């Protein structure tokens, strides 16, 4: 099968020693197919641009404020998030038993790129911030402009 | 301002070569179809009027 | 009779045919033949994916009309075309026939203002190309601008 | 009407190779027997009845044909439609106008008007995925969505416009005497809003008065410009109320005459 | 074989005589069977939940970033390919609307007013200090009573007399540019203001209406009993 | 090699229950009738052929067991496939290329980049209901549309940088001199050189 | 700037590591060695059972 690779293949006769001898249901013969699947097709078409396009998000925090394409960027992530999740929908059955593989990667990479947009929308905030709106404390100004840059070894 | 108004001629002037080139393509892509009538055939209609 | 709503019946000629009555052949065989020639009525495809198709890809000549400046929003409006073909190439799919004897007119006309989107997208980033060139970067053609300014008014 | 489409299904019964002088069918009832019908999700039966028919060809004067065709009318139930389809494009109708509320200096027009334009159209494979696909005739949904479609359309079209003006520089191009008279003088009358001797010391003096005259031409080329922003702006309240006005009329020109015939039926 | 969407709650078999021949009894057997959400949850309530946090959070983005509405408008629009994916779904009939569906055209409502209030909060963002003159009602509401309830502090010889001309000619530009900023900082301010106005207003209407559509799904419990009293 | 492919597809025909010593089944013609065979509008017969084969086994001497395999060799027309995925695809892969030339103050290159990003995730739908979904081979389409889509990725992750590049300033960077060595003055000497520096 | 660079190096990490997991759960996902656990015949054609 193109998409089926079958591992094992045993036959049993499974008796039910509970059920009377007088019952359909005491005797059986089995035939069992445990089959892997091949990802193949799912790796190449799905996976690596899926995992691909939920990585570059982390591309908003080397862009700068000035560029104004960083929220457009991570909410366009998110679009093409929830269409790969469109296409996941139409292929499983919405059983309850697990979250697919495949669905809590894209639940986890939705959930990560909504906190990168929330987190863009305060860097946002807080490069706009002027003496006219915001008070610049020297609290902050230590904190970020002399030693976090030290701790993260900045330019 | 000499390189925006650069930008400016070159605007006007590649917006009339696209209308003309969207057109003309149009219209030829659906004359294509205005000439796919059924032919005029030697019967008679299948549901007379 | 209730007409099909979607194709009308302009012809239906029968012929009886005889064929393979040659010494080789051996017996004859004969069979009938009714030849139903009918029209498609395109109104769901005009209303629904035609004309709206076609608001969309003239969309992009606007894009010359928008500045050249960062507010200008040109290669937004030019791309974000292409993008909503993109979305009526895939609701185009789920209707076309699947052959290869040739190109339907449907698949022709899309591949074509895709096409046109695509080269009036180049046309916006040349412009913008051309009209963001500062003193600090790039240095002043002349051929160019005695091009562009001076003789194509002219010549126009 | 779809889908406040009311329909009338007949079912057309006969004997096949018996004609009536040989076998007679009659019906039971005036009506089909519905006391055991479940109820539809979808449909109302407002009537029911069957109807016997009889039938002498010109070719066979002495065997009528016979049928019995029941019908029934029945009315759709649109909750379903108004629901799934209408109301998410009302809202792009609602947001199409919203563009000329919003200032050109934003940058963001063509960003809220192309991305209106590309939720409908993505919403466009929502509508051909419910609503059924035929060309007997155009359904009142295909009429709002092809009105949201030209509405929106239009609306681009217009902000280009306006962008165009706003941003016309004053150098290039000047401002004709008939775009003044109309919407700095004219219409605003009717809205509210406000019209509008060492050789180093000569050289240093010049250039004090060289910065004042720069100063000075910067000034009327604002002016300037500021009189398009402000044609621009006038065009924006204008449009702005013309689209609020033309969604408001236009859904109720595709709706309420099908809705005004079926409260008049009930 | 235990269904992966269903839960059989109650399984009775009754006996039902016919009303008061024709007449026939029947053997029903009823099935009560509870659907397990968690694809939808996982598909649909979660991204829901997250477009809505995204709608709620473009008001503290700020005005002269360029970028609300490409937020608020691609929430949208993520939002319209969510209602794609329930297309395929959802039941078709009108007796009544889904609950799911309630909750989707819900959220679509909040991210339209959102679009909606960005707009007006960029209008008066915008707004020109010339064209425009600040009504003293606007000042008196939106810079002096609200900030203080919504915890907002702005904070606080002919050459000789021709350069003395040039001198004041500049000056005077400069005070006129500064009464100019006076007036567009005014404006500025009051766009702040109703921009966390509507953000707290956003958050208290989300959180009730969700809250309201989450509570009606989780209470909504299976029969105890099989036959209950009508 | 699709949608250039070409299949060899075969149909096995025997006697199911009765043996060669018993039943003896053989050709009519070398080759398959297809004198009233229909146009297909998706594939190409270019051979045809039928042979019949005896087998026999190490614990059946006696019983030969016949088959007659047709089989058709079928080169697919992929006029349809061209049409409708690759030339989009091509169309794409050329758009990635063109935000480079895009100005960064434009504001507009992140915009151009996802914006071909989201159309090809878009037609992705089109794609793998088009495509064959099975794992025994990437097909070329497959094959296409992966590097269209890794190059888009890499365009946007170098346009991030190159955006970064350009909004540096004294005030956040120092100029590294290798930078300034291999850019300033190397690169643009076996360039056009028309741009200061 | 400094806040997106902690962020930088806070969120890229923690996305690497769940993705990682999440599919290093699945690419060593393989059935069991045996058809049925607590069996250890693999019921193949080399092991045969004689009578
Ligand atoms: C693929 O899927 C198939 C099923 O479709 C799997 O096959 C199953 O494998 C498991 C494990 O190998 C089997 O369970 C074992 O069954 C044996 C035999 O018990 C059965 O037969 C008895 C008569 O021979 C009968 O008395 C039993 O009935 C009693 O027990 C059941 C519960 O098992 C209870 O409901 C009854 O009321 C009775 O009390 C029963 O019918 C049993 O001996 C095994 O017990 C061992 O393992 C358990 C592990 O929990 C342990 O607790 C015990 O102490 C003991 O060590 C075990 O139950 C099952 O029967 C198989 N099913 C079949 C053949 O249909 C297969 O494994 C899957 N492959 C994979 C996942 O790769
Ligand atoms: C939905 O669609 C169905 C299907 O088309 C329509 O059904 C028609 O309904 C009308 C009634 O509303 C029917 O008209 C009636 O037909 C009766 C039977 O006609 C047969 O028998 C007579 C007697 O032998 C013959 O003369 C005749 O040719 C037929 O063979 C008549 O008895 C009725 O007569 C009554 O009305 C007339 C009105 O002119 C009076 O003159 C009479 O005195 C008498 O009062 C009447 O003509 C019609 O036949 C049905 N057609 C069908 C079933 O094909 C529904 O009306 C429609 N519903 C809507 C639109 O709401
Ligand atoms: C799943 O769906 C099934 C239907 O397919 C529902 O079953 C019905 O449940 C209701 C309520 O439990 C039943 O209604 C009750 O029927 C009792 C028996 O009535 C029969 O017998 C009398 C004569 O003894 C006849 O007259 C009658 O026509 C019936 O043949 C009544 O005794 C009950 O009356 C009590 O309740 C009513 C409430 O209105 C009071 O007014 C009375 O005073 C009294 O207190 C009641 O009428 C109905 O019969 C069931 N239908 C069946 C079995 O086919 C399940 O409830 C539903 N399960 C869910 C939703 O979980
Ligand atoms: C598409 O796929 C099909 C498979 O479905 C391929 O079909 C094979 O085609 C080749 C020919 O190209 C066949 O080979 C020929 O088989 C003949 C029949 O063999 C049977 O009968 C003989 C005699 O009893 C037995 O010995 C034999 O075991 C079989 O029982 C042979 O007579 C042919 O012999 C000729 O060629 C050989 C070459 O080695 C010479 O030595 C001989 O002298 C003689 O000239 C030949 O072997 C093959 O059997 C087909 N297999 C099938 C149908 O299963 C197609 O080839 C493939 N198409 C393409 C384009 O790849
Ligand atoms: C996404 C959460 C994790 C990442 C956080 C990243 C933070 C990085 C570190 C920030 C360092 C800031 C340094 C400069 C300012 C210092 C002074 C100060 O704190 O006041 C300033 C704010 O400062 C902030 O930026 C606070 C954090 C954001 C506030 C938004 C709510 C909490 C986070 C999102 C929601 C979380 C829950 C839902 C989503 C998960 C000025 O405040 P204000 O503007 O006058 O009033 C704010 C009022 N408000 C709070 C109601 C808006
Ligand atoms: C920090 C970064 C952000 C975090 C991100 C984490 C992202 C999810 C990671 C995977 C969780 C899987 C899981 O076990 O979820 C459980 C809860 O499932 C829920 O109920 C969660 C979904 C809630 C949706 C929103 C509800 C709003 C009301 C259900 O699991 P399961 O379906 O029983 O089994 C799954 C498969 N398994 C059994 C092999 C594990
Ligand atoms: C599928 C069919 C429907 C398609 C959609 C609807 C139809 C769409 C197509 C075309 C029509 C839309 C034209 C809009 C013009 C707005 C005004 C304007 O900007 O004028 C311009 C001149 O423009 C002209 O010279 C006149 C153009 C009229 C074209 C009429 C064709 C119909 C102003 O030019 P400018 O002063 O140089 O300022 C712009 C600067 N720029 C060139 C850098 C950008
Ligand atoms: C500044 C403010 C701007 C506001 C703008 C607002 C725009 C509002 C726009 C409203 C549009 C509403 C369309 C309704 C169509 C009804 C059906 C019809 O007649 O179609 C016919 C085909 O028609 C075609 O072939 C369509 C041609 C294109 C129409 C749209 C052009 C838009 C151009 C934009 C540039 C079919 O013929 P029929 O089958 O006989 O039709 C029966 C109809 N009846 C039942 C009603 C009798
Ligand atoms: C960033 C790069 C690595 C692309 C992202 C790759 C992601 C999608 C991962 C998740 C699971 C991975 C697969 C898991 C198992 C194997 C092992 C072996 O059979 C070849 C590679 C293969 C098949 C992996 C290919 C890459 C893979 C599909
Ligand atoms: C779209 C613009 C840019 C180019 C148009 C080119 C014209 C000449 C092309 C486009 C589509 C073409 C048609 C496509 C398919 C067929 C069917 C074939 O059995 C005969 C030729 C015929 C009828 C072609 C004739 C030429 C044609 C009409
Ligand atoms: C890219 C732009 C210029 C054109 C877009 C439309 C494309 C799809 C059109 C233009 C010319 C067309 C071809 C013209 C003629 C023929 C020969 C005919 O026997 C089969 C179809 C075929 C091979 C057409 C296929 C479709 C085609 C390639
Ligand atoms: C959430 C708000 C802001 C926007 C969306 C409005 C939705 C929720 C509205 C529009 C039409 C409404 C339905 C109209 C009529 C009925 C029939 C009856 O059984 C009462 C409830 C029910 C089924 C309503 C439920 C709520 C409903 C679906
Ligand atoms: C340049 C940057 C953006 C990365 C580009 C995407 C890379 C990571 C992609 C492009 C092609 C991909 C490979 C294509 C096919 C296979 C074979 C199979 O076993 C799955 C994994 C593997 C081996 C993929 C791993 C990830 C891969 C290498
Ligand atoms: C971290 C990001 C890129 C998510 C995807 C990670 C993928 C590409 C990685 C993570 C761990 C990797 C596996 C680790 C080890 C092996 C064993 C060896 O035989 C190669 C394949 C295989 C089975 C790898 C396949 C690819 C793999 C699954």
């Amino acid at each position: 099968n193109g998409e089926w690779e079958i591992v094992h293949r045993p036959a049993r006769v499974n008796v039910d020693p509970r059920a009377p001898l007088d019952s359909p249901s005491r005797q059986d013969i089995t035939f069992y197919l445990i089959i892997r699947r091949k990802p193949l097709f799912y790796i190449i078409n799905i996976l690596v641009p899926c995992v691909l396009i939920s990585f570059m998000v982390n591309l908003v925090f080397y862009l700068p404020a000035d560029s104004g394409e960083k929220t457009s960027v991570a909410i366009s992530v998110l679009l093409a998030q929830s269409v790969f999740l469109l296409l996941i929908s139409k292929r499983l059955p919405a059983t309850s038993m697990a979250i697919p593989l495949i669905g809590k990667f894209l639940l986890f990479g939705m959930v990560l790129v909504t906190m990168v947009v929330v987190i863009c929308v305060i860097v946002l905030n807080i490069h706009f911030r002027t003496p006219s709106t915001h008070v610049l404390s020297e609290g902050v100004k230590k904190l970020f402009l002399e030693t976090l840059p030290e701790l993260l070894h900045m330019s | 301002s000499d390189w925006v108004r650069m930008g400016n001629a070159l605007d006007n002037i590649c917006f009339w070569a696209a209308l003309v080139l969207f057109s003309v393509g149009s219209s030829l892509i659906f004359l294509g179809a205005y000439f796919n009538r059924v032919p005029d055939l030697p019967y008679a209609p299948c549901i007379q009027p | 009779y209730t007409e099909n709503g979607e194709w009308a019946i302009d012809f239906c000629p029968g012929v009886i045919r005889r064929h393979h009555g040659g010494a080789t052949d051996g017996p004859g065989e004969t069979d009938v033949i009714y030849s139903l020639i009918i029209r498609r009525k395109p109104l769901f495809y005009v209303i629904n994916i035609i004309v709206p198709c076609v608001l969309i890809s003239g969309l992009v000549l606007l894009a010359y009309f928008l500045p050249a400046q960062a507010g200008g929003q040109k290669c937004t409006v030019s791309i974000n075309v292409l993008l909503a073909q993109t979305v009526f190439l895939f609701l185009i799919a789920q209707k076309i026939p699947e052959t290869s004897l040739s190109v339907p007119l449907l698949g022709r006309f899309l591949i074509f203002v895709m096409v046109v989107a695509t080269l009036i997208v180049m046309n916006c980033v040349i412009v913008l190309n051309v009209s963001q060139r500062t003193p600090t970067t790039h240095a002043m053609s002349p051929r160019l601008r005695h091009v562009l300014l001076e003789l194509l008014p002219r010549l126009l | 009407h779809f889908p406040f489409d009311e329909q009338n299904c007949s079912m057309k019964l006969g004997t096949w190779t018996y004609d009536g002088s040989v076998v007679a069918i009659n019906p039971e009832s005036d009506q089909p027997d519905l006391s055991n019908f479940m109820e539809s999700g979808e449909w109302v039966i407002k009537e029911s009845r069957g109807w016997k028919h009889s039938v002498t060809y010109s070719c066979c004067p002495d065997t009528p044909y016979l049928d019995i065709t029941y019908h029934f009318v029945m009315q759709r139930l649109p909750l379903y439609f108004i629901v799934n389809v209408i109301i998410p494009c009302l809202l792009f109708s609602f947001l199409t106008g919203l563009v000329f509320y919003l200032p050109t200096d934003s940058g963001e027009k063509m960003t809220l008007s192309i991305s209106v334009l590309l939720s409908l159209t993505v919403f466009l494979l929502v509508i051909v995925e419910l609503i059924p696909s035929t060309s007997s005739a155009v359904p009142l949904i295909g009429k709002y969505m092809l009105f949201t479609m030209v509405f929106v359309i239009a609306s681009i079209i217009i902000t280009v416009i306006v962008i165009n003006t706003h941003h016309r520089s004053p150098s290039t191009h000047v401002m004709p005497n008939w775009v003044r008279k109309v919407f700095i003088d004219t219409i605003p009358n009717i809205m509210f809003f406000s019209t509008m001797k060492h050789p180093e010391v000569k050289s240093a003096i010049e250039g004090i008065k060289y910065i004042a005259e720069t100063m000075k031409s910067d000034q009327e080329s604002n002016n300037a410009a500021a009189e398009w922003k402000y044609v621009a702006m006038v065009m924006d309240h204008i449009l702005l109320g013309v689209f609020m006005l033309v969604c408001i009329i236009g859904t109720l020109a595709v709706f309420a005459g099908r809705l005004i015939e079926l409260n008049q039926q009930g | 074989i235990e269904n992966g969407q269903w839960e059989i709650i109650h399984k009775p078999s009754r006996l039902i005589q016919p009303p008061g021949e024709g007449q026939r009894q029947e053997v029903i057997f009823y099935l009560i069977i509870r659907r397990k959400p968690l694809f939808y949850l996982v598909n649909v309530i979660a991204p829901c939940i997250l477009i809505t946090l995204l709608a709620i959070f473009v008001f503290y983005l700020p005005p002269d970033a360029g970028e609300k509405m490409g937020l608020s408008i691609f929430a949208l629009l993520t939002l319209t390919v969510f209602l794609l994916l329930l297309a395929d779904k959802v039941p078709e009939t009108s007796l009544s609307v889904p609950i799911i569906i309630k909750y989707l055209m819900f959220t679509m409502v909040l991210v339209t007013f959102s679009v909606i209030l960005s707009v007006v909060v960029l209008n008066l963002h915008h707004r020109s200090p010339h064209t425009h003159q600040m009504p003293l009602w606007v000042r008196q509401i939106f810079i002096h009573k609200l900030p203080l309830y919504l915890r907002l502090k702005r904070p606080k010889l002919p050459e000789l007399r021709e350069v003395v001309s040039s001198i004041s000619y500049i000056a005077r530009q400069l005070q006129e540019q500064e009464d100019h900023d006076a007036l567009k900082e005014d404006w500025q301010f009051v766009a702040m203001v109703v921009d966390r106005l509507f953000l707290w207003t956003f958050i208290i209407f989300t959180s009730v209406g969700t809250l309201v559509i989450f509570l009606d799904a989780t209470y909504h419990l299976p029969p105890p009993d099989p036959f209950p009293s009508r | 090699h699709f949608p250039f492919d070409e299949q060899n597809c075969s149909m096995k025909l025997g006697t199911w229950t009765y043996d060669g010593s018993v039943v003896a089944i053989n050709p009519e013609s070398d080759q398959p009738d297809l004198s009233n065979f229909m146009e297909s509008g998706e594939w190409v017969i270019k051979e045809s052929r039928g042979w019949k084969h005896s087998v026999t086994y190490s614990c059946c001497p006696d019983t030969p067991y016949l088959d007659i395999t047709y089989h058709f060799v079928m080169q697919r027309l992929p006029l349809y496939f061209i049409v409708n995925v690759i030339i989009p695809c091509l169309l794409f892969s050329f758009l990635t290329g063109l935000v480079f030339y895009l100005p960064t103050d434009s504001g507009e290159k992140m915009t151009l980049s996802i914006s071909v990003l989201l159309s090809l995730t878009v037609f992705l739908l089109v794609i793998v209901e088009l495509i064959p979904s099975t794992s025994s081979a990437v097909p070329l389409i497959g094959k296409y549309m992966l590097f269209t889509m890794v190059f888009v990725i890499a365009s946007i992750i170098i346009t991030v940088i190159v955006i970064n590049t350009h909004h540096r300033s004294p005030s956040t960077h120092v100029m590294p001199n290798w930078v300034r060595k291999v850019f300033i003055d190397t690169i643009p000497n076996i360039m056009f050189f028309s741009t200061m520096k | 700037r400094t806040v997106d660079r902690l962020c930088l190096f806070v969120v890229t990490p923690v996305m690497v590591v769940g993705t990682a997991w999440i599919f290093l759960q699945g690419v060593y996902n393989q059935p069991p060695p045996q058809p049925f656990p607590g069996d250890p015949y693999s019921y193949n054609v080399q092991d045969k059972r004689f009578i």
